[PDB]
């Protein structure tokens, strides 16, 4: 009864007990923990569930907390602006370093051991996600380097999709839902988002007309879409 | 914010 | 603008935030700058929401991991069992570090600074329900031990909020909901919790109806007695 | 688990 193994089932003990950081950790000792093998389909997305849930909560708070900030300042009350700011500054440290954590791990393990169309746009995408997180809080040289790494991950991602994965496949889906969202609320470009979105969705429904969760996140492209048409 | 998965 | 003023305004930006641990970290800076006042009706329950939520999220954990454990337990599986103990056995770690810390600001400072009846109730009904988290998971001597701190702080609350309160303050209320909830859960006495659970109401029915939150709580309290008379 | 507060 495996190293490996064991550290799959606390990471799922993890999940149930809802204590991420824990769950992070465990599917870091399995990830690290391989050769020329490569992640299973299961831990694979326990370690994304994992890394989503301790960056989430921190964008969450990031939110709540910018959202004051800026009603504060437009009081202009000073003094609890320095304390919300302050307040701010911890919690982007947390989000920098969990990206950064989750980042490294795909250049130096989950990428170079991709070997399927599935698992590369998957971790891909994944690349994608975590620099466009750094972007949401980030200002100056330090976005518009985000912004670059995003748009170059994504990229990459989407000309293995295209070309190796059905447009119904949830992972290319969910790679033009997250593509798109970056074009609309990092690149504040309706535009380019509109299209890129619903290019994707049509291109499943006419999949889905001829050759027969893809169904979740075409709700998700058009809630997108509606709400951006408005 | 818009959904992403 | 003040360090006990700008702690209490952190405390806050921490609660909207729900980074728990740092809440009560800000609150026990204004706890521990107090001389001889006492802390405000705000600050004490800003204090208490934080240690909430902080031992919650323990408890949430320790109910599911251990009810986990006991179904893996009956199907005689023994690895998973070893590994869900000791994951268990983290979550009660953390569960009494929590409570040896709100338990040691209570004994030095707060109790002590406690000047009227409806702090000296508060404080000492706290005292009361940390001890019983511990008791929930605790086994043998410490179980016994935990058990008899837990009765002694509720005996000392009910002694005070009998005389000093009216039956539908909130805080009497509350101590009569916990109080009787202990008689239940921890001791297995039934007929002790109900009497004291129906005492508590009664008391609470009879004021409303002569003399005129205090509504929640009564409404637990029927709750559980009805929970109880099944 | 009965309520508490």
């Amino acid at each position: 009864p495996t190293a490996r193994e064991e550290n799959v089932y606390m990471a799922k003990l993890a999940e149930q007990a809802e204590r991420y950081e824990e769950m992070v950790e465990f599917m870091e000792k399995v990830s690290n923990s391989l050769g020329s093998e490569e992640l299973t389909v299961e831990e694979r997305n326990l370690l994304s569930v994992a890394y989503k849930n301790v960056i989430g909560a921190r964008r969450a708070s990031w939110r709540i907390i910018s959202s004051i900030e800026q009603k504060e300042e437009s009081r202009g009350n000073e003094e609890h602006v320095n304390s919300i700011r302050e307040y701010r500054s911890k919690i982007e440290n947390e989000l920098s370093k969990i990206c950064d954590g989750i980042l490294k791990l795909l250049d130096a393990k989950l990428i170079p051991s991709a070997a399927s169309g599935d698992s590369k746009v998957f971790y891909l995408k994944m690349k994608g996600d975590y620099h466009r997180y750094l972007a949401e809080f980030k200002t100056g040289a330090e976005r518009k380097e985000a912004a670059e790494s995003t748009l170059t991950a994504y990229k990459a991602a989407q000309d293995i999709a295209t070309t190796e994965l059905a447009p119904t496949h949830p992972i290319r889906l969910g790679l033009a839902l997250n593509f798109s969202v970056f074009y609309y609320e990092i690149l504040n470009s309706p535009d380019r988002a509109c299209n890129l979105a619903k290019q994707a969705f049509d291109e499943a429904i006419a999949e889905l007309d001829t050759l027969g969760d893809s169904t979740l996140i075409m709700q998700l492209l058009r809630d997108n879409l509606t709400l951006w048409t408005s | 914010q818009s959904y992403t998965v």
